[PDB]
């Protein structure tokens, strides 16, 4: 059992029956920590309702996004096992499990962090894949070999050293890793690569175009 | 070719085909050997993210 579930477990018994479900929606309900790190003014952790709008979460408890609300590029909830959310989606979507599944991103644990317009999101996600290469065992051949390919391919996409058939093959391998492992670290290595290919396709195209125009 | 006129005329007269233009000795339209090196194309395979072998 997780420490949040254990720590909430005495107050459920000593306080009212189903009073905990008076916070938010009906299925996914209660209070949750939200941890807002990254490119926000005064990054911190708070307790809030489970159901809460994301813009109110970011602005009204932890400063503001550096340079106004319009300066942010993307927001990853959950942490490293969740695909990203572009700005036009996170203008509306609240912080619930089923709502983020309707936005096709599995909510992890509370790591609602942002990344700025002036930051290489390809570099950040490639370093996140280097994190998964550093911390993963090697029982399964799929996550081992696939995290190997995804790290080498994301390094080549940071340098922009390929052609768009390679980014389609990255989509193919990120389909093939997910759902064929022991644990959820393989699926968690497959999701953010999928979210990057879903949402920030033309920036990868621009990077590879820049490297082609310079190398040629 | 490169023969004189009289035996050319007797070849043309003993067989009326005007034999000089087509005579089956190849002189200049032998294909020039040591051609430039070729790049060979690849057909409907090798396209990434569709080549599941279960399909074909
Ligand atoms: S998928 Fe999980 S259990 Fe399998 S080798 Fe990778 S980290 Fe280990």
């Amino acid at each position: 059992a997780n420490v949040e579930t254990v720590a909430v477990s005495p107050t459920i018994c000593r306080r009212g029956g189903a009073w905990f479900a008076s916070f938010g929606r009906e299925r996914n309900s209660g209070t949750k920590l939200f941890n807002i790190s990254g490119h926000v003014n005064n990054p911190c952790t708070v307790e809030e309702e489970m159901s809460v709008p994301l813009k109110e979460l970011i602005e009204k408890h932890a400063g503001g996004v550096t340079g106004g609300w319009d300066n942010l590029l993307a927001v990853i909830p959950g942490g490293s096992s969740t695909p990203l959310i572009p700005k036009s989606v996170c203008e509306t979507v609240l912080m619930d499990f089923d709502a983020l599944i309707q936005a096709q991103t599995g909510l992890g644990t509370a790591a609602v962090i942002v990344m700025d317009r002036s930051t290489d999101i390809v570099k950040a996600i490639a370093r996140l894949i280097e994190f998964y290469k550093h911390e993963s065992c090697g029982q399964c051949t799929p996550c081992r070999e696939g995290v190997d390919w995804m790290n080498k391919v994301m390094a080549r996409f940071v340098r922009g050293d390929a052609r768009p058939a390679e980014i389609d093959s990255l989509w193919e391998i990120s389909k093939q890793i997910e759902g064929h492992t022991i644990c959820a670290l393989g699926d968690g290595a497959a999701w953010p690569v999928q979210g990057l290919i879903r949402h920030f396709r033309p920036e990868l195209e621009e990077r590879m175009q820049r490297f082609a125009q310079q190398h040629q | 070719a490169s023969a004189t006129r009289l035996i050319q005329g007797l070849r043309n007269w003993a067989s009326g085909r005007d034999l000089q233009a087509k005579l089956q000795l190849r002189y200049q339209e032998i294909s020039k050997r040591t051609q430039p090196p070729p790049k060979l194309p690849v057909g409907p395979s090798h396209r990434l993210s569709n080549n599941y072998y279960c399909a074909r």
